[PDB]
């Protein structure tokens, strides 16, 4: 029997893997359907950028919302910045805006590079 | 005269949101006491 | 196998650096447990009642209401889509026009719970004085454990 | 050529039944200008007053 | 009353929420899109409780 | 000298830069224009009336 | 939160900026 004067990294990593689990399925639950009662509840909004000083926070909105676009166009489309962008505008424009923005995507008057 | 009617406007006001802080202290250390009672439920349910 | 697994625990009680590597362990599994971020999303509109019952205010009050914890740091953004509008609500300090074009931003924290009234402060037509505004505003802990999960698709 | 419902003897008993209250949707209802009808900074609203 | 003026911006802290209001004629109409998570609260009594189930 | 050679080399060259229907392009909050349809002054619309 | 019959001055406020405009107000 290989004991731990013998064991290797990714056995031991391994057992400690399956030592946590086994208990932390029976604290917490398989799903975690149990931690009702030790979860704070907290809502993330769009940040505060210090580069959209005024009162008309317009371009803020059209900036992230052109940011999201560069982000997909760069960095693929499941990097976290990517989302970032995506929840960011969201948070921060109103949805008409938007529907108006994507149909003048497809029908091709939008003036950004990408 | 008008200055002393808004301070007496003023003392009741503040008066009344340190009631209020008063009040809501208390509910916060009941949920954290119930917390503590779970907690040490939660103790003897991974003890037993 | 199964000693090894009681050797585990053996070096659990006796080095303190593999009990906290293994403690962190168990705080990467619990974190996994968390259930993961969800969108909170709603569109509806506000409409004055045209006929109020006792207990309710004549002109002032609507159908829907905005619903706003307290103690919580709130952006506003205000616009229009026709013509020009003002948001006003005389109690919280707010009154700021909704423009066709612009994003208007108001930071604003409320001290307490309660039902605020107001109305729109723009001429913008015949019906100027039938778009009132009601604000309803309630704890932080009762606005994310009950309200947010009735927008939860 | 129209005089509301809200100023009829009817309606003015029974908004004077209730008082200055106003309900919520999602809370218990609340007493409407709390400074200047000198409700105390314990008490929130009628229902949760609770007398004793 | 100038520095009544300067205080009206209160950004200094974490936002909480964002509500796009929006004025047609004749109603209003509101708006929201944010993100809920949620977070073990105080985790390092769990962790420790944990520890002290793992330890016998 | 040079707006008496400038009135001999006028409407002769041509451009033929169509123009994609931006929103901002050809305002129509009113149907038409007083005159007409096009614009006064204008012989040749240069705004894409297609917009494929 | 709601105005009242034969009302002289403002309503009564739930921030701390609708009451320091309040008390600007009063101290002109
Ligand atoms: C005038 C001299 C006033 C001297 C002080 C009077 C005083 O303290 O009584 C106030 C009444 O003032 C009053 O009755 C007048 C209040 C100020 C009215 C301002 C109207 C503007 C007229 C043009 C400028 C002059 C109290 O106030 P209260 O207890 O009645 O207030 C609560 C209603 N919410
Ligand atoms: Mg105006």
């Amino acid at each position: 029997k290989p004991t731990l004067e013998s064991l290797s990294a990714d056995e031991l990593e391994e057992l400690k893997n399956e030592v946590v689990s086994e208990v932390v399925d029976k604290i917490a639950g398989e799903d975690g359907t149990k931690l009702a009662d030790f979860l704070e509840p907290e809502l993330i909004t769009a940040p505060y950028d210090p580069r959209f000083p005024n009162r008309n926070q317009a371009r803020h909105c059209f900036v992230r919302f052109n940011e999201y676009y560069k982000c997909l166009y760069e960095r693929g489309e499941e990097h976290p910045r990517c989302q970032f962008y995506q929840k960011a505008y969201q948070s921060l424009c109103p949805s008409e805006w938007v529907e108006s923005w994507q149909e003048l995507r497809e029908k091709g008057l939008w003036t950004g590079k990408y | 005269a008008w200055k002393t009617w808004h301070w007496n406007e003023k003392r009741y006001i503040a008066q009344y949101y340190a009631d209020m802080a008063r009040r809501e202290a208390r509910e916060d250390a009941a949920r954290k006491s119930a917390l503590a009672d779970k907690y040490k439920q939660l103790e003897e349910e991974l003890l037993s | 196998m199964s000693e090894s697994k009681d050797q585990l625990k053996e070096k659990l009680k006796a080095d303190p650096s593999f009990r906290a590597e293994l403690k962190d362990r168990i705080k990467n599994a619990l974190l996994s447990k968390v259930p993961a971020s969800v969108p909170i999303s709603y569109n509806f509109d506000s409409y004055m009642l045209t006929e109020v019952q006792p207990g309710q205010l004549r002109v002032l009050e609507v159908d829907e209401r905005l619903v706003l914890p307290t103690n919580t740091l709130i952006r506003l953004l205000v616009t229009a889509s026709d013509v020009l509008h003002s948001w006003a609500v005389p109690a919280l300090g707010v009154k700021m026009d909704a423009v066709p074009g612009r994003l208007n931003q108001v930071w604003m924290s409320i001290n307490r719970e309660g039902v605020f009234y107001g109305q729109c402060s723009e001429l913008c037509g015949a019906n100027h004085s039938f778009m009132p505004i009601v604000v309803e505003a309630i704890s932080p802990r009762q606005f994310l454990t009950e309200y947010v999960k009735k927008w939860i698709s | 050529t129209y005089r509301p419902e809200s100023l009829s003897k009817e309606f003015l008993e029974e908004q004077a039944k209730i008082g200055e209250v106003a309900q919520r949707m999602n809370a218990p209802p609340v007493y409407l200008n709390p400074f200047t009808n000198r409700i105390p900074g314990s008490i929130l609203g009628p229902e949760d007053a609770k007398p004793e | 009353s100038l520095t009544l003026i300067y205080s009206l911006d209160q950004h200094t802290e974490r936002p909480g929420l964002t509500v796009k209001i929006i004025g047609r004629q004749w109603y209003w109409s509101y708006e929201m899109h944010d993100h809920l998570q949620h977070k073990l609260l105080d985790p390092d009594r769990l962790v420790g409780i944990a520890e002290k189930a793992l330890v016998k | 000298a040079f707006m008496l050679y400038d009135f001999a080399v006028g409407l002769e060259e041509e451009h033929h830069v169509t123009i994609p229907p931006y929103p901002w392009m050809r305002i129509r909050r009113l149907p038409g224009m007083p005159w007409g349809q096009d614009g006064l002054f204008e012989g040749h619309p240069r705004v894409a009336t297609t917009w494929p | 939160d709601s105005p009242q019959p034969w009302q002289l001055l403002f309503q009564d406020t739930a921030t701390s900026t609708a009451q320091a405009m309040i008390d600007l107000h009063h101290d002109i």
